[PDB]
Formats: structure tokens, C-alpha cells, sequence
């Protein structure tokens, strides 16, 4: 059993930066593709971004590109998302997720409990 | 158990011993030579194996819950102390001279 | 008049023992009992009742048995190997008794340890607190882990579990695994209803010294192994009808702290305990294990005298592992005092439950080897178990005299006693199949028809061959079939057989050889009585066999 | 060459206790059970116990119940045969034997040199 437990209740004001700890277990933490995925109420959900931990690749959003930082500690099996410049826009329940296969990133069938960040 | 007999076996070089034991058990049978001064070194098991070293003189053969312990031409080196052996059980043992 | 015939995949086996392969079905667990060599099983892809086949099984003397003691040990260091060792444990304790802020003495046979450690920079030290089990150490206050002096103890690396998991043991190319399927079986002789399997139901390595837990059940009744029983030393292996609950708990939160001891090695120790100091124990169901020992008692009654007295007791003696019952339980290693079930005696004629204190130990020297011993990290948090006992190991007091009354104890000691109470139905057979038989023509899956009758076996001589040809001791077991394959082959190739199957050539037959006016042979007998019937003439019809194509090949050619 | 050693000519009164080691050589210790027997003279001999060193698990006649104890060393390849409430019917020369074939181990084709004990 796959599991994403991330830390969450986290209030920002704009300007100020977030960072999200999602743990991952059940699986190779190093061999598999972790995302990061913001959804948000109303508009339609925005990935983030993906993580390849292993290497340490990353893939940030077009629009958060320069905002958004994503590192792992492959010794805690532990995924980070660091984001910056904080606006009201950015309130959203932020998720951290992994694909059905390794073989194919987005088939998304493991989803954390989820990160509400209000701002 | 297992009731060995006789008591005592006198007996002159080159005669054949017979040692009897009787048991209410089945089991291997196995006869021990115990030497004055020495261990009881295995003569024979299974009721008519002989253990390695021991000469061909000794056998064993009978029908039915009882086993005989037969030594022939006894030399100066046998009458010892036979004991009979049935898993763990041993018999009173018969001395041999 | 009668000829030899060369029959190429007749049903006939022998008891020779070789390498099983081992299958499982298919992360988390790749960290349980685990190489990575065990290929993914099928869903019992083949089980072939062989009817009218009768085979003669010994539990006792089988290298199935013996092969799981290799493999599960093999396969306890392979999950070691990649894992802390803790030389850098082998230090001098300063332990006292854990505390209650009162003049209490010690609770839990736990000892408060202070002991210095190296730490990532070999240039510093870290002094660390650690609450070992009595057990776990000797005094020399100070202290020293009891196996530092004679061995070098490996720590269990966090990830693995010791859960055990089912184990498929199936036989390579060119063998057979036998099941015997004889309700109330009792593990040698002959049985009536017998099977060829690929590979066994799955055994799980389920670790367990007095009492059998997590294992298979008998049909109908209390079955009672033993090679012989009035032989002492034979261990008594008592497979339940019906398991008996036993509910087995370490009541300690056991706050587990860690510590960095070396370059990528951390050690992984209790720090603290926040509740009360409890000792650890099982709950056998009071009711269920008195009708289960009366059923032992019966099967006991029915193996000696109806009228004896049955008395148990607790284990006469040995080392923990024997003493008291062992087994995994979460991730801790529980040693239960099993005095509190094998106190009762049974003279032939509520909801309670027993409980039984437990021992937690951490240094587990298990199958009691030389230089070898390992450390079970701590668990976090409180631990249950609700297990399942499925048999018992006893012993029974020599030197029986006034015989009226018979002791029995809990064994142990010897851990192929725990696989041969699940091996005790399967047998490795090899596949012999080159036969012989007289003919006058004078020029269903694997093992079916094995036991029906010659000339309607030899109708399926071909799917009993094509059985064949299907680290390093695997590799030299799959050469071995592949000579033994090239042998047989080369063998019909001398005869000029070795592309017929069925081979009719000019050799004639003896009357000695079971003669039996061939209606016997072919509408009676099975190809496995007349293999045996012929085992000590095939050498001298091999031979004619070759001289007669020799002499027949220098005629013609 | 299969070997037992034993120490003995010990000298005891009724009442104390009394210790007999027993160290094997020739085999692997481990995997063979060894045998404690009890030759009195002139009364039909007894064997006292089975120890399997493996485990260390025992198996004691049941006259010897609650007196005997068996104890061993695996590390350096020694047998204890541990007496205690010594009388005087306790006379006898202690012997320590293995089997011809450890899978059956009553027939002793292997015995110490024999250590009396006078009571
Ligand atoms: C634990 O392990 C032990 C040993 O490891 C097992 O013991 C064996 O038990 C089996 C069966 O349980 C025994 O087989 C039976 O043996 C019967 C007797 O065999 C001995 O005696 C006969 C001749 O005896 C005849 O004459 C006697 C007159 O005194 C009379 O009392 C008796 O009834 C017979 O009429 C011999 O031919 C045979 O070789 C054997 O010899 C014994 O004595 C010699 C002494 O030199 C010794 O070497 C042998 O080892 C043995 O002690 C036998 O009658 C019986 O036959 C049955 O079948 C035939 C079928 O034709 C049938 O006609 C007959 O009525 C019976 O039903 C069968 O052969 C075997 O002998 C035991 N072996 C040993 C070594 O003890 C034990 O069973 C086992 N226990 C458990 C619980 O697993
Ligand atoms: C005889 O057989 C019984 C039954 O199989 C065994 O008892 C089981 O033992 C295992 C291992 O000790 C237990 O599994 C552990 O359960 C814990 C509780 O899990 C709860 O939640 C899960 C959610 O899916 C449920 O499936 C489960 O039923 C419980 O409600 C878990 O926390 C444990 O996981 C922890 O350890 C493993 C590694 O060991 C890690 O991978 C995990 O991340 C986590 O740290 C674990 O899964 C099982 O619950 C027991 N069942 C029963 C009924 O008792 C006996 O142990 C076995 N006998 C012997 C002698 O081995
Ligand atoms: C084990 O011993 C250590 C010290 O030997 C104890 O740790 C101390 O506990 C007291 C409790 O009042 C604290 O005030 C100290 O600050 C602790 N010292 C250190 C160095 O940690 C520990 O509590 C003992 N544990 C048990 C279970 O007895
Ligand atoms: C390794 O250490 C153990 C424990 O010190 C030794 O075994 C015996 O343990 C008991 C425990 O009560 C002591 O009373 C004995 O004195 C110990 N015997 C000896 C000879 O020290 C064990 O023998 C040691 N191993 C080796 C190879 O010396
Ligand atoms: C298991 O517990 C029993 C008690 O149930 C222990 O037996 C006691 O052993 C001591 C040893 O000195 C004796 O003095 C006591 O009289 C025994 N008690 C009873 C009630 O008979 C036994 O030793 C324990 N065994 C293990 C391995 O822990
Ligand atoms: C610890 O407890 C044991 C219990 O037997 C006692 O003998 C010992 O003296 C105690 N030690 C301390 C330091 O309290
Ligand atoms: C740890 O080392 C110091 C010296 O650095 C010493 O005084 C102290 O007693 C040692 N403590 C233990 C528990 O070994
Ligand atoms: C074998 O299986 C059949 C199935 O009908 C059963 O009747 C028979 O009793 C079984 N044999 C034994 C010895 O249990
Ligand atoms: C029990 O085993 C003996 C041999 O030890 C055998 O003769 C007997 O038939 C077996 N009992 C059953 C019920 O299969
Ligand atoms: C224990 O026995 C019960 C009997 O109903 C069974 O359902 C359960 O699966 C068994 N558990 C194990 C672990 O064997
Ligand atoms: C075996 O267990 C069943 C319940 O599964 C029970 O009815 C039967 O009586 C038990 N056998 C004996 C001999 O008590
Ligand atoms: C064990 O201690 C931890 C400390 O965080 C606590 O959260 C946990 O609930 C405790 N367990 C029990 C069973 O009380
Ligand atoms: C063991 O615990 C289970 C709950 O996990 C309970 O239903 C069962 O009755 C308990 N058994 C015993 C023998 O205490
Ligand atoms: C329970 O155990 C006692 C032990 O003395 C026995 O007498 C009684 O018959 C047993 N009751 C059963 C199996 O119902
Ligand atoms: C077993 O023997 C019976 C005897 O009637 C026969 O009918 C049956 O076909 C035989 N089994 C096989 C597999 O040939
Ligand atoms: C048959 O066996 C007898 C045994 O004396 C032997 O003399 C004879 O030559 C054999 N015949 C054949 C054809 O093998």
C-alpha cells in the first residue's frame, strides 16, 4: 500500500513563503516520480510541478516558474515544496502525489491527505 | 523393562557365551563390552550389526521380543561385563569370566 | 515370446533428493524473507490427484526439511547482510535498574544502560541511555551485551519485517513433489491418496521453538508425529484439529529513539517508556486449550496404553529458545513461560484464559549458531498478536519406570521440527523415465496415469517427458537435470531408441525377470510395481540392450 | 576421530552437590545429542539424560527428576552433567557418549574415559 502523508494547516500572509513536507512509504521512494498538484476551489486544478528523486530533477510550472522550489531528503523519504511569494490567488489545498505506474508519471492514483494553505 | 540373563557367565577361553535378554519393548537392541577399567564400548546394534572394530566373533540372532549375545572363541581381551541396551533402557548386565 | 521394450516417459520415480526453487506471490514485501531470487508463483497452475498411486512418505528423513533449514537460514543473513552491525555496540554498560522514583527493585527486567558510543566522526563520542532487557545482558553496575564475547551482533535493518510470509518450494525440471492428501495422516508409511504438485501449498517460516503457531491444521483429528514414540530424542510433533487463540502483547509504548553510530549506520534503541512498566505476555484461550489437551491426550492414549496417566510439565531445560516458547510477534522476540499449559494430568477414565508471562528479548542468536547473532531493533508503540497455534513440539521423560505414568514436556531446540510439521505431507520424487517392459512386438497432466495400469500409462508418455528440461547449488540442480536429460538420451541413442518414445528392438526377454504371462504386466500392474519389481534387473537389460544394438548395427551397417 | 574428555575422581558426601564436564572433540558439537549415563556397580546401570547442545534442550529420567540439571558450552564444545541432594545410592562411574549415527542416538559408540564418584 502506497501511502503520501503530508504535514498541512498552514496559514500565510502574501508575501511570506510556505514549505510542504510530504512523506512518501509503500513503495521505492527513489525509482518513482513524485508531483505536486494545486487545487484550488472554483478554478480548475494546477500542477505544480514534478520531482524525480533520485537525481533530484525537477519541473516547475510555466506560471510558477522563479516561485516554486521542490527537493527531497532521500534518506527521510521526504518530498518538499517550497513556495514563494505568496498572493491570495494561492490559497488552495496543495497535494502530493504519485502516479499508478512509474512507468507513466500521471496516472495519479496515490494522493496525500492534502495541505489547506489560506492566504 | 529388559531382563538379562544369567547373572554371571564362567566361562574358559575358546567356549561360546550365549547372553539372553528378554524385553517387553520394540526396539534396536545393542550390546556394550565394559571392560574392567574401560568404557563399555559398543559390540553390536540393530540386534545383529557389529560397530566398527569389533571382530566377527560377536552376532546376534533369535525370533521374537528377545535377543541373544552370541561370542564365540573368547579371547583374553572379552570377559567383561555385557550389558543389553533397548532405547534408553539397559539390563542388569552379565558378567563374564 | 516376450522382447524388451524402451519406454521414454513411463510415470516412475525414485526418493532422491535435489534443489527446490522457491516461489512467492508477487514493495514492502520484498523486504520480509526475501532475496529477490524467488520468481513469482502461479495460482496452483497444477495439482494432479494420482489415483490408485499408494506411496510410502518419512517426514523425518527428507532433504525438503533440511533444504528449508539452509534456505531460511541463507535467506535470515542474506536480509542481515545489508545491515548495521554493532561492533561498535560491544561496549561496557553502566546499568542500572530502570526507576520508579521509588525503592522499588527492578520492573520488566528492563536495566537503564549508559554506555558511551561512537558517533558519525570517529574523533567524538555520544553517550547514550538505552533500556536493554535483563536479558539482553551480563553483568561483568557494569554490563555487556550477553553475545559481544562470542559473536558479532548484526542489527536487523529497520525496513525488514520478520512477518513470516508463505513460501512455495517447487520442485526443478526432471522432479516431482509428492502431497499426500491421507486424512489423519501420521507422516511415514504408506499413503493412499497422493498428489504431484510443481510446488507446495506455502510454507511460511513461521519461527516458533515449543508451540507451532500459524500453521496447517489436521483434517479431522489431532494427528501425533513421531518417527517412533517410544524413542526419546524422536521429538513428538502434535499437529491441532482446530488452532488453539493465543492473544500475545508487549503492554510498553517502548519510545524508540536513534542514533548515528558510524556512516550510514544508525542504531535503533528504546529510550523511554512513558506508561507503567509491564511485562509482556499471551493469553492462551483456557477453555480451548484444555479440550486441546485432552485431545492430545486421547491421540497420546490411542499411541500407548488406554489406561496410562498422562502428566505434562514445563520444559525440563535448555536455553531460552527451548525453555520457554519463542517467536516473532510484531518485530519484538517473545520468550513465554509455558508453565501455565503444561501443568495438567490426565488420567484416563468460563471465558478464562491462561496467561503466560513473556521475556522480551533484542539479541537473537536464533538457530543457535557459532559467531552469529542478531539484534531486533525496538518497536514503537504498544504490540499485539493474535496468533494461531497449530501444533505443539513435545518430548516425553526417559527412564519410564513404573510406566503406568508417562511426562511430557515442550520441546524445541531444533528448528526443522517446525517445517517438518508443514513438510510432513510432501516427498521429492525423481523422474526415471526409461522403462522396460516385455512386449511381442519384437523390432490427464505430469504423473497422470501414474497409477493406472501399464500400456494405458504408456499412452501418455509424452506429457511426462515434457516435464523435463522445464544461486550456484540452482544452477549445478539445473545441470543436473540437463545430464540427466543428455544421459537418458545418450542412452536410447546406444540402443538406436532415441527418437521412438516407445522403442520395440531384438532383445529377448527372460523369464526370470517377472515373467508373469504378460496379462499381469499390462492390465494389473502399475509402471511403479514393475520398476520395483525389475530394480535390480534394469542394469543387466541396459546391457543386452547395447550389445544387441551394437551387434545389430555391425551386422546390417 | 571422535573424542570425549571428561573430568572426574570426584569425591562427594550425601548432601552436596557435584558438577562433571564433558568436552567433545571429533565432530561438530552442535549437531549431535550427547548422553549421560550413570554405571553403578553392581546395579543395573541407568542412563541419566539427553542434552541436544543445539538448543541446549534436555531430556532427564524421570527417577532423576527435580536432581539432575544439564547444562553446556557451544563455544568452547563442553557437556555439564550438575548433580545435587547426593546420596548414597548416587555411587557410580559417570559416563558421557554419543551415538554411532547423531540420528539415532542410543546406540554409544562413543564414551568417555569415565569418571567415578564415590558417595
Ligand atoms: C518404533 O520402532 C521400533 C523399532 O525401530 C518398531 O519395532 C518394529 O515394529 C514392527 C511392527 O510394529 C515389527 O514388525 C513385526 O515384528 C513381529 C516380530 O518380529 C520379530 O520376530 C519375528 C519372529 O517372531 C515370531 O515368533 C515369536 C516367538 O517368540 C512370536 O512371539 C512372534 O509373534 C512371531 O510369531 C522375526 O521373524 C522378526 O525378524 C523379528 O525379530 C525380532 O527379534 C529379533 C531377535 O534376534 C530381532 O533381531 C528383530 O529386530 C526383532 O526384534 C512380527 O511377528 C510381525 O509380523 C506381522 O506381520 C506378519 C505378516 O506376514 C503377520 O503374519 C504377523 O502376525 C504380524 O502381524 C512384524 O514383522 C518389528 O519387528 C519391530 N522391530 C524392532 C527392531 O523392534 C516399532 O514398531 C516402532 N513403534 C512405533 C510406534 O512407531
Ligand atoms: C500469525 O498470523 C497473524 C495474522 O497474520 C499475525 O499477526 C499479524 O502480525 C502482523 C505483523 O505483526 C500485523 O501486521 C501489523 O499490523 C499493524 C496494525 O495494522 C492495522 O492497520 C492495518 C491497516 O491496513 C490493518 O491491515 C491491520 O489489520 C490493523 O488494523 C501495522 O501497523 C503493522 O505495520 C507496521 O509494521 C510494518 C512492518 O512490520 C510496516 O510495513 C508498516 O509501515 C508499519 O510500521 C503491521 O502491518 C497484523 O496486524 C497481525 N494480525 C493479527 C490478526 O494479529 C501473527 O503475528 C502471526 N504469528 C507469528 C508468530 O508471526
Ligand atoms: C535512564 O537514565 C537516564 C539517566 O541515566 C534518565 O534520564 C534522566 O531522567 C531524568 C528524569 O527526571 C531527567 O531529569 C534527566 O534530565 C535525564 N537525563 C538525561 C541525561 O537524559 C532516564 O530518565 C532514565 N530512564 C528510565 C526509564 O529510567
Ligand atoms: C561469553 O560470556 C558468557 C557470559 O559471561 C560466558 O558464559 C558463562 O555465563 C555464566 C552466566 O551466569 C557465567 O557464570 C559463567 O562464568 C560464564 N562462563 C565463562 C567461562 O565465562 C561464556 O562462556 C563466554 N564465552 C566465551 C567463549 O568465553
Ligand atoms: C517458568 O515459570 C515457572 C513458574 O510457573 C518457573 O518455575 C519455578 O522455578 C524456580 C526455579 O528456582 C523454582 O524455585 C520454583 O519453585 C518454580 N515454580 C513453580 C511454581 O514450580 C520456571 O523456572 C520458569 N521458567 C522459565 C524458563 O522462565
Ligand atoms: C536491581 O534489581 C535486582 C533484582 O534482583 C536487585 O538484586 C538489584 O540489587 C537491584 N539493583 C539496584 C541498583 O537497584
Ligand atoms: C564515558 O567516558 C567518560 C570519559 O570521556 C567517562 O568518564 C565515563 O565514565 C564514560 N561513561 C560510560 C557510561 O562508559
Ligand atoms: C481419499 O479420497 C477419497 C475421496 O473420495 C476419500 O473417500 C478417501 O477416504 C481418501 N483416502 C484416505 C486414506 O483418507
Ligand atoms: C502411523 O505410523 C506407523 C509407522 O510409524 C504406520 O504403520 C501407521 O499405519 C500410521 N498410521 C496411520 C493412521 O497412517
Ligand atoms: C485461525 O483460526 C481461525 C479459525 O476460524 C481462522 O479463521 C483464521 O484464519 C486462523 N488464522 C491464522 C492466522 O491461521
Ligand atoms: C476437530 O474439530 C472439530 C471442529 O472443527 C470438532 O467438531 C471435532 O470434535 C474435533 N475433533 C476431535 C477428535 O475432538
Ligand atoms: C507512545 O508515545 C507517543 C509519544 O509521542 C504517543 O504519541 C503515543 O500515543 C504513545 N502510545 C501509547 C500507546 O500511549
Ligand atoms: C484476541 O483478540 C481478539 C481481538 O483482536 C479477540 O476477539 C479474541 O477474543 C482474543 N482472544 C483471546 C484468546 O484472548
Ligand atoms: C480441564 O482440565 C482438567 C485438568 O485437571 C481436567 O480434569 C478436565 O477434565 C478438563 N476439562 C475439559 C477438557 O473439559
Ligand atoms: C483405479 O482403479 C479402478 C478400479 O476399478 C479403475 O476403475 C480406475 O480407472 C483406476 N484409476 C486410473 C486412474 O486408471
Ligand atoms: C536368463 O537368465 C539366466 C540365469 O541363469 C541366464 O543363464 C540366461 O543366459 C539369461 N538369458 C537371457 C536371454 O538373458
Amino acid at each position: 500500500q502506497v501511502q503520501l502523508v503530508q504535514s498541512g494547516g498552514q496559514m500565510k500572509k502574501p508575501g511570506e513563503s510556505m514549505r510542504i513536507s510530504c512523506r512518501a512509504s509503500g513503495y521505492e521512494f527513489i525509482d518513482c516520480t513524485l508531483n505536486w498538484i494545486r487545487l484550488a476551489p472554483g478554478k480548475r486544478p494546477e500542477w505544480m510541478g514534478w520531482l524525480k528523486p533520485r537525481g533530484g530533477a525537477v519541473n516547475y510550472a510555466r506560471p510558477l516558474q522563479g516561485r516554486v522550489t521542490m527537493t527531497r531528503d532521500v534518506y527521510s523519504d521526504t518530498a518538499f515544496l517550497e513556495l514563494r511569494s505568496l498572493t491570495v490567488d494561492d490559497t488552495a489545498v496543495y497535494f502530493c502525489t504519485r502516479g499508478k505506474n512509474c512507468d507513466y508519471n500521471w496516472d495519479f492514483e496515490h494522493w496525500g491527505r492534502g495541505t489547506p494553505v489560506i492566504v | 523393562v529388559l531382563t538379562q540373563s544369567p547373572g554371571t557367565l564362567s566361562l574358559s577361553p575358546g567356549e561360546t557365551a550365549i547372553i539372553s535378554c528378554r524385553t517387553s519393548q520394540y526396539g534396536s537392541l545393542a550390546w556394550y563390552q565394559q571392560r574392567p577399567g574401560q568404557a563399555p564400548r559398543l559390540v553390536i546394534y540393530s540386534g545383529s550389526t557389529r560397530a566398527a572394530g569389533i571382530p566377527d566373533r560377536f552376532s546376534g540372532s533369535r525370533w521374537g521380543p528377545d535377543y541373544n549375545l552370541t561370542i564365540s572363541n573368547l579371547e583374553s581381551g572379552d570377559f567383561g561385563v555385557y550389558y543389553c541396551q533397548q532405547y534408553e533402557f539397559f539390563g542388569q548386565g552379565t558378567k563374564v569370566q | 515370446n516376450l522382447w524388451v521394450t524402451v519406454y521414454y516417459g513411463v510415470p516412475v520415480w525414485k526418493d532422491a533428493e535435489t534443489t527446490l526453487f522457491c516461489a512467492s506471490d508477487a514493495t514492502e514485501k520484498h523486504n520480509v524473507w526475501a532475496t529477490h531470487a524467488c520468481v513469482p508463483t502461479d495460482p496452483n497452475p497444477q495439482e494432479i490427484h494420482l489415483e490408485n498411486v499408494t506411496e510410502e512418505f518419512n517426514m523425518w528423513k527428507n532433504n525438503m526439511v533440511e533444504q528449508m533449514h539452509e534456505d531460511i537460514i541463507s535467506l535470515w543473513d542474506q536480509s542481515l547482510k545489508p545491515c548495521v552491525k554493532l561492533t561498535p555496540l560491544c561496549v561496557t554498560l553502566q546499568c542500572t535498574n530502570v526507576t520508579n522514583n521509588i525503592t522499588d527493585d527492578m520492573r520488566g527486567e528492563l536495566k537503564n544502560c549508559s554506555f558511551n558510543m561512537t558517533t558519525e566522526l570517529r574523533d567524538k563520542k555520544q553517550k547514550v541511555y538505552s533500556l536493554f532487557y535483563r536479558l539482553d545482558v551480563v553483568q561483568i553496575k557494569e554490563y555487556r551485551l550477553i553475545n559481544c564475547n562470542t559473536s558479532a551482533i548484526t542489527q536487523a535493518c529497520p525496513k525488514v519485517s520478520f512477518e513470516p510470509i508463505p513460501i512455495h518450494y517447487c520442485a526443478p525440471a526432471g522432479f516431482a513433489i509428492l502431497k499426500c492428501k491421507d486424512k489423519k495422516f501420521n507422516g511415514t508409511g504408506p499413503c493412499q491418496n497422493v498428489s504431484t504438485v510443481q510446488c507446495t501449498h506455502g510454507i511460511k517460516p513461521v519461527v516458533s521453538t515449543q508451540l507451532l503457531l500459524n500453521g496447517s491444521l489436521a483434517e479431522e483429528e489431532v494427528i501425533i508425529r513421531s518417527e517412533n514414540i517410544t524413542n526419546n530424542a524422536k521429538n513428538i510433533l502434535v499437529q491441532l484439529n482446530t488452532s488453539v487463540q493465543i492473544n500475545c502483547t508487549r503492554p510498553n509504548n517502548n519510545t524508540v529513539k536513534s542514533i548515528r553510530i558510524g556512516p550510514g549506520q544508525a542504531f535503533y534503541y528504546t529510550g523511554d517508556i512513558i506508561g507503567d512498566i509491564r511485562q509482556a505476555h499471551c493469553n492462551v484461550s483456557k477453555a480451548t486449550w484444555n479440550e486441546t489437551l485432552g485431545k492430545v491426550v486421547k491421540q497420546l492414549r490411542k499411541h500407548f496404553g488406554n489406561n496410562t496417566i498422562i502428566r505434562f510439565a514445563q520444559s525440563s531445560g535448555g536455553d531460552l529458545e527451548v525453555t520457554t516458547h519463542s517467536f516473532n510477534c510484531g518485530g519484538e522476540f517473545f520468550y513465554c513461560n509455558t508453565s501455565g499449559l503444561f501443568n495438567s494430568t490426565w488420567i484416563s477414565n468460563s471465558n478464562d484464559s491462561i496467561t503466560l508471562p513473556c521475556r522480551i528479548k533484542q539479541i537473537i542468536n536464533m538457530w543457535q549458531r557459532i559467531g552469529q547473532a542478531m539484534y531486533a531493533p525496538p518497536i514503537q508503540g504498544v504490540i499485539r498478536c493474535v496468533s494461531n497455534i497449530t501444533g505443539l513440539i513435545l518430548t516425553r521423560d526417559g527412564g519410564s519406570t513404573n510406566s503406568t505414568t508417562e511426562t511430557f514436556r515442550p520441546g524445541g531446540g531444533d528448528m526443522r521440527d517446525n517445517w517438518r510439521s508443514e513438510l510432513y505431507k510432501y516427498k521429492v520424487v525423481k523422474i526415471e523415465p526409461l522403462g522396460v517392459a516385455p512386449t511381442r512386438c519384437k523390432r490427464l497432466g505430469f504423473l497422470g496415469a501414474a497409477g493406472s495400469t501399464m500400456g494405458a500409462a504408456s499412452m501418455t508418455l509424452t506429457v511426462q517427458a515434457r516435464n523435463l528440461l522445464s544461486g550456484i547449488k540452482q544452477l549445478q540442480a539445473r545441470v543436473l537435470a540437463v545430464e540427466h536429460y543428455l544421459r537418458d538420451q545418450q542412452l536410447l541413442g546406444i540402443w538406436g531408441c532415441s527418437g521412438k518414445l516407445i522403442c520395440c528392438t531384438n532383445v529377448p526377454w527372460n523369464s526370470s525377470w517377472s515373467n508373469r504371462n504378460l496379462s499381469e504386466i499390462w492390465d494389473n500392474m502399475t509402471w511403479l510395481q514393475w520398476d520395483k519389481e525389475i530394480s535390480n534387473y534394469t542394469q543387466i537389460i541396459y546391457g543386452l540392450l547395447e550389445e544387441s544394438q551394437n551387434q545389430q548395427e555391425k551386422n546390417e551397417q
